[PDB]
Formats: C-alpha cells, structure tokens, sequence
C-alpha cells in the first residue's frame, strides 16, 4: 500500500496546479526496503563463502558443488510453507533463515563425509557404495530431526502479546530442517553420492597446486595432538569435572549478573521532538522557539538532518497553543557514516543544546523497532478513583507522586504528559437584575456562543464542493477580558444593554487536558528505569510509593506495560518443557537411559560462552538473545550426539567399552570441525555490521559464536568422558 | 515401501524441482513488511465540538457516550481523553488475535445509544470511528516556489483534490490532515451590531 | 456475524420513532435465555432504604462488572438516583402557570455552555495570552434547583 | 426534489463520509430527477457481502 | 468468568463504605464444581476396581 | 506394524510418555464448562417509553 499510495495517486500530477509540488517529510520505506535488500546481500555473503571453505577441505575442484545444489534449493520451500501457513515475511523470518541456512548443510556434510570415507581408504566405486552408505546413514540422520525441531515445537505453542514474536522464530524456522532431512533421504545418497564422483585412486596431500599442499599434514597433526589430548584427559578424570562443576556454579552468577532488555531500538532515519511552554501562552509563544531549534538544526546539526518539518497546535502530550511536535528526517545509510551520526549521539546533542532553552521544555526521542506499539519506551500509571472523589486531591496526589518521582532509585525521567492547572476565566451571570432589566436567558446563550464559541450555521457549495459557513465577532474585541464587556444584547423593548451590568467574571484554575479511564476519570505519568536495569524492579519501586495518597484513589497498569505485569519473560516456565521433551527424545537413538542422560549433560557446556559474550560486546539481553540461546544449544546438542552413536554401534562390534569413544574420535573429527567454522564463518558479516538494521542483527550477532566456541573446540574435551562414566553401567 | 531412490535418479531430480517451483511462485503472491502484527486493536473514536472548555467537552459528550460503551467481547480498557479546543479520544483497545470489524460495528451499534443523547451542536460535526492503531506511515503537500499560494488553499487543494481518491484505497485507515479546508467566514462588529439595534442571533 | 440483518434494520426506523422515544436508545443485546447470578445486599448497620442501595450499584459496580468477558445483559432492580420534581397544581393555579412554562425554564436555564477562549484562533499578532472561559455550569444540589427563576 | 437539489446536498454528503473501509473497488454515485439516489459500491472478488 | 466477577468484586469492595456488604442469594457456579468433583471422585474409585 | 517395538522397549515408551505430556499440556490449555452450546442464538432490543 505504501507503493501504491506513494505514485498512484500522484496520477493526479497532470490536473495540479504549476504552484505545488510534493516533497516526503516523513517515510518508513527504506526500513522496509533497504532491510530486505541488505539481508538478500547477506544470504549471499552467507551462501558465497561456505562452498570454498569445504572445497578447502575435500580438495575437489570439479566435484564440489554437489553438496551444494540443494541448499540453494531448499530455503525455496521455507518460503512455501510460509506461504502454505499464512504468515508474512519480516525481519523475524530472515533473521532466522540467516542462521538456519548454516544448520541445514550438515546433511549434505555428512553425506560428503560418507563418500570420503569409502574413497580414501577404498577403492569400491559409489555405485556399489551407495548401499553402504545409506546403511549407515539412514540410522543416524533420520534421529537429529526429532531432536532438532523440539526446541522450536513447544516454543510455537506459547501466545499471548509476547507469542507472535516467538513465531518466526518458531516452526517455521525448521520446516526447512524437516524438509532437508527428507530431500536427505530421497535426493543426495543416490545420485549425489555416485553419479559426480569418478575414481582416481584418491590419496593426494603432498602437492595440492598452486598455494594449496600445506594443510593435509597440519590437520593430520591436529587430529593426533586430540588423539592424545583425550588420553591426557582419561588419566585423572577428577579434576576435569572438578573445573566443570565450577563453570556449572558461574553460569547461573552470570545468569544473576547479566540484566535484560526487550526489544532494543534502531536508527531509523527519524526523530521526534516535542514542545511545552508555561500555561497561558500563544501559538505565537511556541511559533518563537520552532525556528530557532529549526535553524539551529540545519546550521550546527547540518552533517546528519536532512530535513525537519514542524507543526504546530497538535502534540503527543496533548493538543492547543501549548503544544507542538517535529519530525526530523536524517540522512541515508549511506549518507552518515560513523557512529557519531547515530540517533543517540544526536539525541544527547539535541537534549545538551535544549538545556540551554529556558522558557521551553523541549523534548526530543526517538521511537521504537516497533512502530505499531508505543511512541517511546519505558511505562505509564493510571491513577483511578473508585469513591468517584473530586479533581483537586487526586490532582494533588499526582503531584505527591511527581514530587516522590525524581528520589527513587530504581528510576530516572519520569515525566507526565499532562499539564498543570491552568489560569481560566470563569464567569458567572445575575439573572435576577438581569431578568429586572429585562433580558432572558436563552438570548444571551446564544449571543456568547456566536460571539465567542464559532457557530455553524449552514452549508454552502463553492467549485462544485459542499463547505461550511462560520459566524463569530471580531478578534480584536475579544483579546481581552473588558473586551468581552464591549458586547451588547436587546432586552424586551428593542434597545440594547452591555455585559458588564449584570453579568461579571473571576479568575480560576483548571486542568486543560482531563482524561477518563474504565469510567472514572484518571491521570497518569510515563517514565522507563535507569539505563540497563529491567521494569520488574522497576514496577516493584513504585508499588510502595502508592501508600503515599489521599486514600480513596487506586492505581492501574497499561499500555505495552500491561502485558509485562500479564505475562512478560516467561523463562521460569520456559527452557523446562522443550529440556524435558527433548531429554525424552534422545533416548529413542540409544534404547538406554544411563547414555541418554550423559549426553544430555553437554547443555550445560553451550550456553555459558553466550553469556560473556555479550559482556565482552556490551548489550543486554534480548527476545534475539532468548531465541539465540535456543539455537546454539540446538546446535550444541546436534554437534554432541553424532559422535556417540558410533561410538555406542562401535562398541559391540569390535572394541572394548572405552577405546570404542576414542575410536569415533579418531574416526569421525572431520565433519565436527568442519561443519561448525562452515556455519559460522557466515555470520561475521552479520556478527559485525553497521547500517539499516545494524541493532537487531547486532542482537543475534554477537551471541550465536560465544553460544559454539564452548561448543566446538571445548565441549569435544567433555564428551566422550561424559560418555564413559563409570555409572554408564 | 523403502529404497526406492538409487535405480531413479531423474525422480529424485524431479521432486526437488517440483518444490523448487513451488517456492518460486510463493515469492510473487507473499507480501513483503518488516514486521507483523504485534499490537492488539487500538479502535478509536473522535468527535470535534468548537468552542468549549475541557470540562463542558466531559460532562457533555464523553460521559453520556462511555455509559453505553459496553457488551462488547474481548474488551481490554477504554482510553479515554478530551481537551481544550473541544476534542476527545475514547479509543478501545481489545486482546490479542481479534478481528477488528466486529469491533468495528459492536462499537458502532452501542454508539447508536448515545447519538440523540448528544446536544444538537456536536450532532452535525460527525462522529468519527477509526481503526488506527498507533502510527503514521507518510506525509506529503507542500507548495512549490513560484509564492502567491499561501497555507490556506495549500489545504483546501489537500482536501478537496488529494484524499478523496486516496482515503478509499488499501492500507488506508485515518487522516491527520494539517489545517482545515476553505469555509466561508463570517467576522461581526459588536460596535456596528449596537449601532444597528441587532444582535448576532 | 448475524447481527447483519439486525444493524440495518434499525436504521429504516431510527429518526421515524418520536423524539421522546428516540431519547432513550433502542438496546440491541445479545441476551439468549438466562441469568448467570446476582449480588448486592445493605449491611447489618441498617440506615439503606431499597432506592440508595440501587444507586450504589448502577453508579459504582454498573461498568466494572460489564466491560468484562462474558457479560452480554444486566436487569438491575432500581435505578440511579434522580433530581425529580413533583408539580403541585393547586399552587399552580395560584400563580396560573402550566408545568410547560416550568419545563421550558429547565431547559433554558440548566444549559451547560460552550464559551470559547479569550485567545482563540485566529488571534491578532501579539497576543500572548490564551484562556478557556467557563459559562454557565449544569446545576448540583437540590437548593440549586430550588433557585430557579420562574 | 429535482436532480441538482438531491446532487448538492445529501450524496455530496454521504460520498464524503464513506471512507476508511476495505477492499473498495469503486463507488459509482448517480441520481435523477424524481428523488432517487444511488451510491451503488463494488468490492473484491470473492469477498464476504454482510 | 464467574471467579473473575468474584475477584473485579472483591478487589474494589474494600472502597466500598462499611455500611454495605454483598452476598450471593442466587448463583449457577457451585453445582458444576460439585458435579465434576463428584464424577472425577468416580474415577479413581472406578478404576481400582478394574 | 509391530515386531519392531519389542526389541525396542524405550522406543515403545517415549510414544506414551509424549502423549501423557502432551495430555498434561491440554488438562491446563482447555475450557471446563457444564454444557456445551445447546441454545439457539438469539438478538434483543430494549426500550423504555415512560408514561
């Protein structure tokens, strides 16, 4: 709609005037645009470099591709089960298809693995060993599924506000898992494996062309220095869980550490700045302060706005002449580059040059990722009356409440949106002597609302339109209070009487912008806590200073609020089902218990990495991060149980309960450390990135390699000892 | 039955191309946003009064108008302001996953119990019942440099031209338009009514 | 969904009804057959006639009980409190005045008034200063209604 | 009423505020002399009439 | 939704004045909580027998 | 079919282990009630002509 609103109404150009045009003052295309066509460029860069660091490894130069031809092939049917489930792209889909499109290459690594293995140390042609490969191939992929999608399967069941978020992080995500097992049992193992795979006594490693012969030795040095680290490891086995229990006790303190956020914002290229004068003033009085800020914004600030566009007389907080709002368009992405062009940088310069104003209380902000909700972040507070008691006290116990505001420690800024009492003019009339001179009542109503209310009194067509016609007096004789005497109304007899022989006037005060809330009236106030702590302190520092009040008036929860106090981070009742049904699933691969739930123990050792790292980047945690937690355990786990199965199917056929561990290390540590630097070699651009969006792939970037690099390189110490426990009876 | 898969190799071709067409044509028909929908409906309803202060505009036309606003399903809380110029907001916010027509006419048909309970003066204005729900998307109208085309007639061609074949197409759902259009304004003389023994009414 | 064909019957007789009929609301509900529950009893202390305790419901528990889930329909017993006037016609006839001339005065004197502002828009250049103006205010005690210009 | 008398002052109303309503394809407006008045209004293929 | 009239009764009545109270004198609730802990107490004495 | 579960115990119970929690998710995600919806639906109107 946006693109059919933006040209095709301009149709009209041809029949406008020559003495108009049309500019855009304010957008939201290019957060919309130039996202997609920044993530399609990182699906590239994501899918540009994963088949030359595997044909580093295989060292085919022709036979290459064919692990490859699926994965561009399969994310075609990702966007064919969201079309199927009805649910549109986003930000959330393509932020979880940039790190699935790494997880679902393991299939066509372990099948490239399964023709290594008969091509090097055999010399039987694929034809004939195809059949030994999906005889060991179809009992051990057909398993990840089952484990893989039931991190995700009991995540989708979870609603509420905070649920259609988890979509696009939910199911979605690994119906490209479930399909890409699926083309694993019917496309790749068949023709993939034989038909693009000659026999040329394959035992090179010595010469490699060009740049290329210095590798094969150096991961055959690898390979021996871990087989003979996990015999340096089998020897005590007392101390290497002794430093395992102590990283166990760390993650939970750096679990209590770390605080969390939700939903952190962008730049945007937008920027929003309110206006407030003292009550009383003009249009003219908040008309002297929009050029100055307008001025100063495109002098001082000239290398970021590229344009503002003021109004005047309609604000957020409010409306009248004591309001006003600005929307402020900066530059392109391309446009300002450093970070000093940021929205912060900017709104700490613009917030620093308005603390030299001194009659306005100008604020600027900046909104959300969310546009849909919310102008700002932070909360508010309803103040219901239940007794139904008068505006003074309840007007005083907002005013006990801005006073008891700025001393909470848990808070900072908090403000309302309201005003004070404003100084009216209340007039009262003598219909007594008025009645003795002779005049009604009604006439005089209707005099006061001509005269000073604007009265409409018809319709009237003008070039084919139908407009209104107004009646009021003239403004110069109602500038002033005796203006307002310079009136006159007929008695009975014909002649006229002024207004100030019965009719007189006082000066009051009261509230200009009265709101209602479930009936009763109520006024609030918004505010957001200090910078990193969450709103659950937050909501318990201001549930105390609510015994502070003319009692007899309540407080209320609302906005995007609301949901927090209903059902915020549910992480109590989330990670527990999705480890229960994945800890009864695992079990279906091994028909034991003792083995299942050593494995399972390699959870621990995944998830602590991503806590630092984002102590070592500096951000908060996140919904991205609640989601990238899910991931790299998934990842974790998967990386964890495709070496134990051989170990287990190779310990009753030849070897003893524990050499058969150190065997399928021996035997299978090529496709562990590869698929792994395969996956995350493609997220640096994405680990790392400054532009259109660069806050939220910033919120899943920094998290996903501290999740695996506890994962890839270390985890492989601990398994196998997991795996040879002496209660593993 | 199983392995059915090595003696083929064309039928395993053809089964990935099959979906391979079918995530081809999905990408023509999806539509392409940044994020869905988050936000519970947000339904709202203004009214215009001119003339009158923030406390006849409440116990006038807001109080005789949220005793009506009930029997709704799905009902969160009632938003509710008014102001100094003769305006006011009642917006409704409802739960999650709901469809807004519904809300839509249940709001409509418990306002059709207020609309002769209103005085006669706001009557003719026009009730006005929106679903926006937070947010703008764009601005446009400007005048160009040629001068001689003041704000004025910049709104009058705003209202007049612009927003009819633009206000009935998708995605449209309120207008905040700047400024009013061109009425016919009548200024009196308190000094010439006394003159000529008339009053304004 | 199949309120359709009852949203539009309502509008081939909406003004066509008499004014005093039209100044009620027609309700349209979606009561089917019966009643869920009742509440709302005086205490121990007494001093409740079967008027006030009727006000108190339908002015205090009337919209927390409604704009919840579930409830379609209320039937409550009494009503709000109401400034009701009990003509007399001997004393009528006495000052030989009809209850439209009483009914008319109501009406004209018990108006709340839409003044405007001293520095409305569009004002002259220069001023600055700007204040709402309050008329005549609706009326709230009973001696209020008793000074009431015949 | 004759057919300008019934063009100026109740469809050049109505037409006004009949906005903000999905899926419109188009609002085909007209009038005569003896007092009718159509603001016959189309939508969508295959959408739902009540 | 009945406990939910409850609870939007009992959190608000303590602002209510000390000369009133509220009772139930007819309600439709109890008999269902009654009926199903009756016929759920007709479960774990139905299947022991079996 | 069977045969393939006898020699499989644990794979023969993690189908009803998944079904007892699937059922322990669904005893707290549904609705009790007395009686489902028999009555027809029905729409009134109300008014209130006094004298």
């Amino acid at each position: 709609t946006a693109k059919a609103i933006r040209q095709t109404i301009a149709n009209l150009e041809p029949f406008m005037p020559q003495g108009m045009k049309v500019v855009y003052p304010y957008d939201t295309t290019p957060v919309v645009s130039a996202s997609i066509h920044e993530v399609v460029k990182t699906l590239g860069e994501a899918i540009l470099l994963v088949f030359l660091v595997m044909y580093l490894f295989l060292q085919n130069f022709r036979a290459t591709l064919i692990p490859t031809i699926a994965v561009p092939v399969v994310l075609l049917g990702t966007f064919g089960v969201l079309a199927a489930f009805g649910f549109s792209i986003n930000t959330l889909t393509m932020f979880g298809m940039v790190l699935a499109i790494g997880l679902l290459v393991d299939d066509a690594i372990v099948v490239v693995e399964n023709v290594e293995r008969v091509m090097a140390e055999e010399g039987l042609s694929p034809r004939e060993a195809a059949r030994k490969s999906m005889g060991q191939i179809q009992g051990a992929l057909v398993g990840i599924a089952m484990v893989l999608s039931a991190v995700f399967l009991p995540m989708a069941f979870f609603g509420g506000s905070t649920g259609v978020i988890y979509r696009q992080f939910s199911i979605t995500i690994v119906s490209a898992m479930a399909l890409s097992v699926i083309v694993a049992l019917i496309l790749t193992p068949a023709l993939c494996a034989t038909m693009l795979k000659p026999i040329e006594k394959g035992d090179h490693g010595e010469h490699k062309g060009g740049f290329f012969g210095w590798f094969n030795r150096m991961f055959l040095s690898t390979t021996h220095g871990y087989e003979r680290g996990v015999a340096s490891i089998l020897k005590h086995r007392a101390p290497y869980l002794l430093i395992y229990v102590v990283i166990v006790a760390g993650m939970i303190w750096m679990f209590t550490r770390i605080p969390t956020a939700f939903l952190p914002d962008e730049d945007q290229g937008v920027l929003f700045a309110q206006v407030q004068t003292p009550p009383g003033s003009s249009a003219e009085r908040t008309q002297v302060v929009v050029d100055s800020m307008r001025e100063y914004l495109l002098e001082k600030e000239s290398s970021s706005v590229s344009s503002v566009f003021t109004v005047t007389g309609f604000n957020f907080a409010g409306r009248g002449q004591s309001s006003g709002m600005a929307f402020i368009m900066l530059k392109p992405w391309e446009e300002r580059p450093g970070g000093e062009n940021s929205v912060f940088e900017l709104a700490k310069r613009a917030q620093m040059h308005f603390f030299s104003f001194k009659d306005a209380m100008v604020f600027a902000f900046a909104p959300p990722s969310v546009l849909e909700l919310g102008n700002a972040t932070g909360f508010d507070l309803f103040l219901q009356d239940q007794a139904g008691v008068g505006h003074e006290v309840l007007l005083q116990a907002r005013n006990k409440f801005l006073m008891l505001a700025a001393q909470n420690p848990a808070l900072q800024r908090v403000r309302p949106n309201g005003m004070s009492d404003e100084p009216q003019y209340k007039l009262e009339i003598d219909d007594e002597k008025a009645s003795a001179l002779g005049v009604s009542l009604a006439d005089i109503n209707s005099t006061v609302s001509i005269a000073w209310g604007s009265s409409y009194v018809n319709d009237f067509i003008d070039r084919g339109r139908v407009k209104r016609v107004y009646l009021q007096g003239r403004p110069d004789a109602r500038m002033n209070p005796d203006d307002l005497s310079k009136w006159y109304v007929r008695n009975d007899k014909g002649e006229m009487v002024p207004f100030n022989a019965f009719a007189t006037g006082k000066w009051e005060y009261g509230s200009p912008k009265l709101e209602r809330y479930n009936g009763v009236p109520a006024m609030e106030i918004l505010g957001e806590p200090a910078p990193g702590l969450s709103s659950g302190d937050a909501m318990a520092a201001v549930e105390e200073i609510v015994k502070q009040l003319p009692k007899g008036v309540g407080y209320s929860w609302t906005g995007l609020s609301y949901e927090e106090r209903l059902s915020g981070s549910q992480a109590p009742a989330l990670y527990a089902l999705s480890l229960l049904v994945v800890f009864l699933c695992l079990a279906a691969l091994y028909e034991s218990w003792s083995i299942p739930f050593s494995v399972m123990l390699v959870v621990p050792l995944g998830v602590i990495g991503a806590l630092l790292a984002t102590s070592m980047r500096g951000l908060s945690n996140d919904v991205f991060f609640q989601v990238g937690l899910l991931t790299t355990i998934g990842l974790s786990a998967k990386n964890a149980i495709l070496i134990v199965e051989f170990a287990k199917e190779l310990h009753e056929q030849g070897k003893g309960i524990v050499e058969a561990a150190i065997e399928a290390c021996r035997m299978r540590l090529r496709p562990i450390v590869m698929t792994s630097l395969a996956f995350i070699l493609g997220v640096v651009p994405l680990a790392i990135s400054t532009g259109a969006g660069s806050g939220s792939q910033h919120a899943i970037g920094t998290g996903v390699i501290g999740g695996m690099v506890t994962a890839t390189v270390l985890a492989i110490f601990w398994v196998p000892l997991f795996y040879v426990a002496v209660s593993t009876l | 039955m199983s392995k059915f898969f090595i003696d083929r190799p064309i039928f395993a071709w053809v089964i990935a191309l099959v979906i391979m067409l079918a995530g081809g044509l999905s990408i023509l028909s999806l539509p392409v946003n940044q994020y869905p929908a988050i936000a519970p409906p947000a339904i709202a309803v203004q009214v215009s009064y001119p003339g009158a202060s923030a406390e006849t505009v409440q116990d006038t036309v807001v109080q005789v108008i949220e005793q009506q606003m009930n029997g709704i399903d799905n009902l969160r809380y009632i938003s509710s302001e008014s102001n100094s110029d003769g305006s006011m907001t009642i917006t409704v916010t409802f739960e999650q996953g709901t469809d807004p027509d519904i809300a839509q006419v249940q709001v409509q048909n418990k306002l059709q119990l207020a609309t002769p309970l209103l005085p006669q003066e706001v009557q003719r204005q026009g009730i006005r019942v929106t679903k926006a729900v937070k947010n703008f998307l764009m601005v446009v109208g400007v005048v160009s440099t040629d001068g001689s085309m003041t704000k004025e007639d910049l709104s009058n061609y705003i209202v007049s031209n612009i927003q009819d074949p633009l206000s009935r197409t998708k995605g449209v759902g309120d207008f905040q338009v700047f400024g009013s259009q061109y009425s016919m304004r009548i200024w009196l003389d308190p000094a010439k009514l006394n003159s000529y023994q008339l009053t304004p009414g | 969904i199949a309120q359709v064909q009852v949203q539009n019957k309502l509008q081939l007789a909406t003004p066509l009804l008499p004014q005093e009929v039209q100044r009620q609301g027609i309700r349209v509900t979606k009561a089917v057959k019966n009643f869920l529950m009742v509440v709302g009893v005086v205490s121990t202390d007494g001093s409740m006639t079967k008027e006030d305790l009727s006000n108190y419901i339908v002015s205090n528990i009337q919209d927390p009980l409604s704009r919840t889930k579930g409830v379609g329909d209320f039937q409550v017993f009494g009503s709000q409190y109401s400034m009701r006037i009990w003509l007399d016609p001997a004393k009528l006839n006495s000052y030989q005045l009809t209850p439209g001339d009483v009914s008319s005065a109501i009406q004209a004197q018990n108006v709340q008034i839409s003044s405007g502002q001293l520095g409305g828009l569009p004002a002259v250049k220069g001023q600055q200063l700007n204040a709402t103006i309050i008329g005549k205010t609706r009326l709230q005690t009973a001696e209020q209604f008793e000074n009431i210009l015949l």
